[PDB]
């Protein structure tokens, strides 16, 4: 439905932080994973127009930019039922990065942000773009459990070595 | 009522009142995100610095420009700039006064639609207009004839342009401009040893370029001077104390203006391609682009470049007629100032882009306003 | 309702309500057995003095320490002591109050994972947290920015941080600290005769070490008063009654935190893993944190020390700029006071780590907070 | 008649004849100074161990390298090595043959410019040549084109070359080495307990390094195979006797070449920074580039650094066409072998730099040859 | 007469050895020391070329590194009378110290080399290079006595204590 559309390389590379500035109390993931795929699934200019415009059109009341739009996009997350015509818009955006030309790339990154930050930290009881937007980058959906484990406690040997 | 005027500067964000005569904010063009812990409680909020505020903050960010060779690349940050202008630091209301972006030649043309389309349909100002770069510095001139080398943060630029007319197949462009040329000081500071490397770094790379980096009025025979190293070197006091010196490094960096190989570039210098684009233009018209040419962006702001494109232009033009170098002393601002000028003019006003012709249009529409 | 801090000292366990300005109780970190006889027959029991009653009976007893260098070594032990803590001495019921611990930077994991593990499992308080020692310290300081050199009993560590962000891979740290002091005193005495032998001996050495001993302001040239001895020498009463005298040993004592060779460790002085510290840090921050160095921990109550570190800072800093020592008069407890406003502040009640998201978690979960 | 070969390693000084196929001696390039009483009579002699003897007497010295960062900083010590070099294990006379000193591209020119008159007027050497590292590293490819992944132990460096002709501006250079794996494996060897201090320690942390540790092909995936920690660990038995082991920190440290922000410093991966030189070279170039990639330096025999980098160069470049990464099993001598060529072509004996030129030249005269 | 000339801060701590180590019967305190003033001396790279390779130039006949050339620049300090144009030399070198900008730290860390590892046994006796370059961090000259005296023998109480 979004064919002849396509994004250029490597766009999302400076948008990623650094893993000491996610390993912070004050990070709230969630509205700088989506910053990272706002920005990772900006359409390059060589797809023709009128793909171009519908699709941010649908990111606009999908993925905003201002922090009020995507905390009022939390509050239909929570009665998504209730929400159908943007519920149903929601699986076409998950169809496109579905078949996103550097899904690895994000994918390897996708989870980073979830351990490093903890932005999976509910687990089945995170709202809709988070679960969804993952499972489209992770295919099986195997996320929920994994990164809580942490191998605590084990000692094969000796006490305290000076 | 009263219109708005933001050169959307590759380095600098330049912006003003209509009708001003100095412009009324201007910052750097840098976003920035932090990159560290903020163990604090409080102070862990804001999580993106644009502007000053990310200047001061430089040492904890990850700076990071919008714009690269004139070309905004992080739609998603130039938002954010755009928003610190209106609200944060000129605090007026986008949705009433009228605005003028400002854009150089040969950009591409999804640098002009985007620009629009989040221009009316993110902060729905009343009518827009985007105007080249270089032909707003004539304004700046008072003058309507001349060539100008707009040699900016991002991208250098010459415009030919006679009374009136422009010559549109002889606007050359190069991508050397101070990023470039900040890039070529931080590989010639590691030969003295001062290896200057991440972002905040490239930024005090600056201030050490702009603060003492001249160009020479003959390369070699001034180089020569550096051999015999008495009074050449001047030195500069980083923000954490220790000093540095730099001798001859402080004037061969800007010769990357005039000899492109420097930096590998393939290319005439800007002393050349500047008469390469009035050998484009037609026979009548060089003689007087030669005795009017403008300097203008902030890169010509280096002492002796003045001196410097008199004497080579000279040395490439026919030598029975005269040239002139008209270098301002607000060169700095001139893309400004004469973008301050032409909002300002009674026979402009039908000359906006308003919503209500835009809504049937789209943003094709700029492509139908002086290309 | 309220919280509890209880700082985990190294050598003095810190503890008290949260928005207390003062810590409601401080002991010794000292368990201790009894090693005699024992021929009473109703005096017999008791088979394990902890506190400040291990410190008064201090003569029978063989006095252990449950913390080394900061690490937590006997957890038998470890939990007889916060069991005084919190029955004995705070007489407060621990199931009902969110306690708050703190521990140094660099630590095992071990250190912290059964740290929560001996908390939630044993104690059951409602919610807990685990603190960077000299992060609290800044909130003592009631400023956000500056490094600390938090020396303690057992370790001394810098935490380098701008306003709000931390950089932690400045975060030095060493192990010379105030045992190290301590033993290093018992060496020291042997040469004027005064062989001080095992653990109660080694309490009343740090009784001379923290009522006599000052630091020199410069090292060698008061190591010349020391030969025309005339005036340095002090005397101290032991308990039994007779009394010592120490002349160089005084002084000589606590400069192992500047030449750290005199206990043979290969290290730099604090004065120099100071310094090492904020080069470390990138070069805007150098200005700032110059300007602020927190003294803190109980190690830096020795007089002088500020007078000698802002002397010898200085010696390495380049000179043009200005250095400062921030040394409050409450260092011995500003760990705990900026603990006590940590647990205070309102915007801190989400920050804890309650039992109902433990027990999905397991004891990995602190380093899934603040690392 | 012959020519020495003797590469300057940041951790290793390789040496030998030229036309060998493997290099004479490698001994580690430590000096060291005792630390200690030294009360017997006749080993107190030699104050100054050097080399494999100061390897082997490394608990009673104070271990420092004369070169951090490519960077030779005691020239007071860079003489004691090379006359351990010349005399001491090679047994050769330097007056009689030619040597060929090998550098870093990008260090100061005071490097080089020392390094040759340390050369002459020390060492009295009838012709000497400096050569760039990785320009070396092609000859031992014995294929003239292709970028060169050169990571030593105290810098990384890549030369960006096509057949005959090099890429001066498009060589890029990171100081993350060995070194700074060997830092960080000592910070994260303290999560577990095994507090390694000083320069003794230092260097069997890189014995524990060469030994076990291992680059990941999936970071996360593979660091989720350590949540369920049953394979993964080894056990590393220390020169005293007591045994470690280590999990994750047997991979996580080698993944500093692939996020420097593990060591805070703010750069691009050395994936990255390879894909961002390549991005710099002409467009011609590109697609002989991404075909001949060489692995070169001691710090690229980690196990799986070459199905690391073809899977992470494949994701950043344009994947309609083929990566290879040339790493062949003699990368940790590359630099030598290729350097024992070059050495050898009966076309480079006009190419040295001799003494009979060098005595009106001066030192610069380096700078005139191969810049 | 060696204006422009200038050095990097804090070049010597990686030389000045530990304090256990000039405890030692076998330190040669001499060569150490000199050791020291020859790192701590080494001319910052940002002094232009022909001040440079002029005070190196004089380094080289007044600071050797081989253990042989200070062994045989001893020889002439016997009879510095009958060599003056290197006698005339060293006051050069006692100027550039005296202006040297880490003097006091040369200072304080130049007599911590005299009594922990004996530098300046002679008192007065000593050679005509220790001399004037700890007068030259030293301005007074007063390092003749001092160091020896160690306070011996005072008992202002009780006896043995145990
Ligand atoms: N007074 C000055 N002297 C030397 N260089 C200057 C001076 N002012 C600005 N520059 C250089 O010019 C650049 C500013 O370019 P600018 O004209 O602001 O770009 P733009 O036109 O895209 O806004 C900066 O990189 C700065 O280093
Ligand atoms: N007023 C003082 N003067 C000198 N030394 C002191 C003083 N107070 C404490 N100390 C030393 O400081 C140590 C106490 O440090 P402390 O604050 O307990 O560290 P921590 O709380 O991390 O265990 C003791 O060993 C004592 O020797
Ligand atoms: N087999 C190995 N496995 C892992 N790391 C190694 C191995 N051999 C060497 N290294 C690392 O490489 C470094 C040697 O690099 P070197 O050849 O000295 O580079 P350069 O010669 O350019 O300084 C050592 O410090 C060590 O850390
Ligand atoms: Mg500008
Ligand atoms: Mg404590
Ligand atoms: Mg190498």
């Amino acid at each position: 439905p979004f064919s002849g559309l396509k994004f250029k390389q490597n766009s999302f590379l400076s948008t990623v932080p650094s893993v000491t500035n996610m390993h912070s109390m004050h990070f709230d993931a969630r509205e700088t994973f989506l910053g990272v795929i706002r920005k990772a699934l900006e359409p390059d200019t060589s797809t023709p127009f009128p793909v171009r415009r519908a699709f941010d059109g649908l990111r606009a009341e999908i993925l905003p930019n201002d922090t009020i739009k995507s905390a009022a996009l939390k509050a239909q997350c929570s009665d998504i039922d209730k929400h159908p015509e943007l519920k149903a818009k929601m699986e076409t955006l998950k169809e496109v990065i579905t078949h996103h030309p550097q899904k690895e790339k994000l994918a390897e990154i996708a989870l980073q942000f979830a351990r490093e930050a903890g932005l999976t930290r509910l687990k089945g009881e995170t709202d809709y773009v988070l679960s969804n937007v993952l499972d489209g980058l992770i295919g099986d959906g195997s996320w929920r459990a994994g990164p809580a484990y942490e191998s605590y406690l084990n000692k094969p040997g000796v006490d305290r070595v000076i | 009522t009263t219109a708005l005027v933001c050169d959307n500067g590759s380095g600098l964000v330049k912006a003003g009142f209509a009708g001003d005569d100095a412009p009324r904010a201007v910052f750097p063009s840098i976003v920035g995100r932090p990159r560290h812990q903020g163990v604090m409680v409080g102070m862990g909020q804001k999580d993106s610095y644009v502007g000053d505020e990310a200047q001061s903050k430089r040492g904890i960010l990850t700076l990071k420009y919008p714009i690269e060779h004139g070309i905004i690349t992080n739609w998603d940050d130039m938002e954010k700039i755009w928003h610190h202008t209106f609200y944060n630091e000129l605090r007026v209301a986008p949705e009433e006064h009228p605005t003028l972006l400002t854009e150089a030649p040969l950009n591409p043309k999804a640098n002009r639609e985007k620009m629009t389309q989040i221009m009316f349909e993110t902060f729905n100002v009343p009518a827009m207009y985007v105007a080249i770069q270089a032909v707003l510095s004539l304004y700046a001139s008072g003058r309507t004839t001349g060539i100008v080398l707009d040699s900016g943060d991002g991208v250098t630029h010459n415009v030919p342009i006679y009374e009136g007319y422009a010559l549109p197949h002889a606007i050359m462009r190069l991508d050397l401009a101070g990023r470039d040329l900040t890039d070529y000081l931080m590989k010639i500071l590691t030969e003295r040893g001062y290896s200057f490397v991440t972002t905040a770094e490239r930024e005090i790379v600056r201030d050490i370029k702009e603060k003492l980096c001249y160009v020479a009025l003959d390369f070699e025979n001034e180089m020569a001077t550096a051999a015999s190293s008495s009074s050449l070197e001047k030195s500069y006091e980083l923000p954490d104390g220790q000093v540095i010196t730099i001798g001859n490094e402080r004037f061969r960096c800007p010769e990357t203006l005039f000899q492109p190989s420097f930096i590998g570039m393939e290319s005439a210098g800007i002393h050349e391609t500047t008469y390469n684009s009035i050998m484009k233009c037609d026979i009548d018209i060089r003689k007087d682009l030669y005795a009017n040419n403008v300097m203008s962006g902030g890169t010509t702001m280096y002492p002796g470049i003045a001196d410097r494109m008199q004497k080579e232009i000279t040395a490439l033009a026919p030598s029975t007629m005269k040239i002139k170098i008209i270098a301002p002393p607000e060169r700095k601002y001139s893309v400004w100032i004469g973008g301050s000028i032409l909002a300002s003019l009674s026979t402009f006003q039908q000359m906006w882009i308003t919503k209500q012709e835009y809504d049937e249009a789209g943003p094709s529409i700029v492509h139908r306003k002086c290309f």
